């Protein structure tokens, strides 16, 4: 009884209402690995390297303190199941 | 007149020359109490 | 795996949309066009942006320490001050004595020690720099230096330091009495450009063990010595090399360039863009950052074939990023 | 599990239509503007 | 060219984009000076 | 450029100039040379 | 108006030309 | 002289006296 309205539906809605609004965003540079020099104004916080991967803001005035992360790299600041709570394969979790 | 976060990990704050207050005076204006708020002594 | 099986379902439905979809982004990218628009859209988008709440951008000299900010400030001051009346071969007379009196300092480390170290009267400090190089440099050398050893400087480091700003800002001085500010900054910009292009010759130029001479001749006649190449910017790049301190030439490069804005009181913008703009496109994307930044900005294209349309912008530490790819990896990403 | 299959690689094989039609609306999203292809 | 050099004995300094996918920061990687090393 | 070797007499004149020591942490004091080691002597900024 | 082959020829000449502490040929950039 | 010793010519740092 597999609805394929349902399995077309969801995927119309998700890009009917996709939206990726650019936003004023800062950014810091790995200088090791993994310190981040930058990101002035970081929480002592959730970072985003490239790749999706998540990590940790030990803040320092120099610096502050799994795809592959190299020097150079450029993080994100997010400014705010594996223990992210991402399901891991029964699909996406409400 | 008013201190600075520096440090974060035990607080690292840098006062003004003269307004040095903070469990220890590290030097250099500095005292052990985001990065760059304002702290008041 | 009737959960299961949808959810198979969707994810090949969905790869097979997002596929195509990026197919269909670069066939339409492929227009000239198209990346007009795509721009032109973009700055619309900027124009809704509201202004930064950090109007202080800085970050031309963060790194100094309060102390060493103020005193260099101070410093700043008293050089505006001096060379209003200097003119354009005494500018390059206090340029090179300025430039001589640094490479002296780092050389002999118990004197700038002695020269840099905090203190609440100056006499001692003003006393021993005239009797050192009272006859050796100018009236106006002279005074730069007192006034910058009365001061007091976080790291000993930070004098020397200053004293190059010092025949930085000389240099560029006698560069905006010729009216030739624009050139210079450009000059300036394309040269760390190229230096960056050549990692290679950057990291022989930005060694400090070999003797500076030969970095400076090297320079000359590899870069700096070519019939297009403005003279100020010669000077100060063939300056910079040869006081080093484990600094990265291109770094240094882009650290005189972003100097030499900064006395215009403008902020650099780094556009990366897909293609190259318009004067109009140009214009109105200096007028939306100018009034977003609440500064006047002079803005680098770095023309990048793969951000397939947009723009990303970066000033300081943020950055706005307009450009397609970003979208079309968010896309990617932002499957179910 | 065969008749599940069954109905997948039949529902997919039916999806394989409108699919094109969702595509173009993506792109017309991270272009920004309506693209008719 | 983009091939480093033995720095430390190993401490590898690449030039700038170069660097092999520990880094130590300044485009060098922890793997007689200055010998030719490739990735 | 400019050379000079005498300047080591002239920084000696500097430092004959100036015994008054200043905490600098807290603690150690700079100063009191005639007085554990050269950057100092085993409130910030007393005398 | 920079021609990389002017670059590349210049670093050579110089490369050639100028060409426990020391011991370059000898374990750091320091000394040994 | 003694700083903790200095000898005229590690950097023969091995007061005032």
């Amino acid at each position: 009884t597999i609805s394929a309205a349902d399995i077309e539906g969801a995927i119309e809605d998700y890009v009917s209402s996709f939206s990726a609004d650019t936003e004023r965003e800062e950014i810091g540079t790995v200088i090791d690995a993994a310190h981040v020099e930058g990101l002035p104004s970081v929480m002592t916080e959730l970072l985003e390297f490239p790749g999706g991967v998540l990590g940790v803001a030990n803040l320092d005035e120099h610096s502050v303190g799994f795809e592959k992360i190299e020097e150079g790299q450029q993080v994100k600041r997010t400014g705010e199941v594996n223990p992210l709570g991402q399901p891991i394969g029964q699909g996406d979790i409400a | 007149t008013a201190g600075r976060v520096v440090r974060i990990t035990v607080v690292d704050v840098e006062f003004p020359r003269g307004s040095v207050p903070v469990a220890q005076h590290l030097g250099d204006s500095l005292v052990r109490c985001v990065r760059g708020v304002e702290v008041t002594d | 795996m009737r959960q299961q099986l949808i959810r198979q379902l969707r994810t090949g439905l969905g790869a097979e949309a997002v596929n195509k979809a990026a197919e269909i982004v670069r066939a339409h990218v492929a227009d000239p066009q198209a990346q007009s628009a795509t721009v032109d859209r973009f700055l619309s988008e900027l124009e809704q942006m509201a202004p930064s709440s950090v109007v202080i951008d800085t970050a031309a000299t963060s790194r100094l320490r309060a102390a060493s900010r103020q005193s260099l400030a101070a410093l700043v001051e008293k050089f505006d001050s001096v060379a209003g009346g200097l003119d354009a071969d005494g500018l390059t007379n206090l340029a090179d004595e300025l430039a001589s009196v640094a490479k002296l300092l780092l050389s002999e480390t118990a004197l700038n020690k002695h020269l840099a170290e905090p203190t609440d009267d100056s006499a001692p400090k003003v006393r021993l720099l005239e009797r050192l190089l009272s006859d050796k440099v100018s009236a106006t050398t002279l005074d730069l230096l007192r006034t910058a050893v009365s001061n007091r400087w976080s790291t000993e480091s930070n004098l020397i330091d200053a004293v190059e700003h010092t025949a930085r800002l000389a240099l560029l001085k006698r560069a905006e009495i010729a009216g030739e500010v624009d050139e210079v900054e450009e000059q300036l910009f394309r040269f760390g450009r190229v230096l960056d292009a050549e990692p290679r010759l950057s990291a022989l130029l930005s060694d400090y063990t070999t003797p500076a001479e030969g970095r400076v001749a090297l320079l000359d006649k590899a870069l700096t010595g070519r019939p297009g190449v403005n003279q100020t910017a010669a000077a100060l790049l063939s300056q910079t090399v040869g006081l080093l301190r484990g600094e990265r030439a291109d770094e240094a490069v882009i650290d005189l360039a972003e100097l030499a804005v900064s006395r215009r009181g403008e902020v650099v913008a780094h556009v990366s863009a897909a293609a190259e703009l318009s004067d109009a496109q140009r214009t109105r994307l200096t007028e939306v950052l100018s009034r977003i930044y609440g500064r006047p900005v002079s803005v680098q294209l770095h023309v990048d074939p793969e951000l397939l349309g947009g723009l990303s912008i970066t000033v300081g530490d943020e950055v706005i990023d307009g450009s397609i790819a970003s979208r079309l990896a968010a896309a990617q990403t932002g499957l179910p | 599990d065969q008749q599940l299959s069954a109905q997948g690689d039949q529902v997919r094989s039916g999806l394989e239509s409108s699919v094109d039609g969702l595509s173009a609306k993506l792109a017309s999203r991270i272009l920004g503007v309506d693209v008719n292809s």
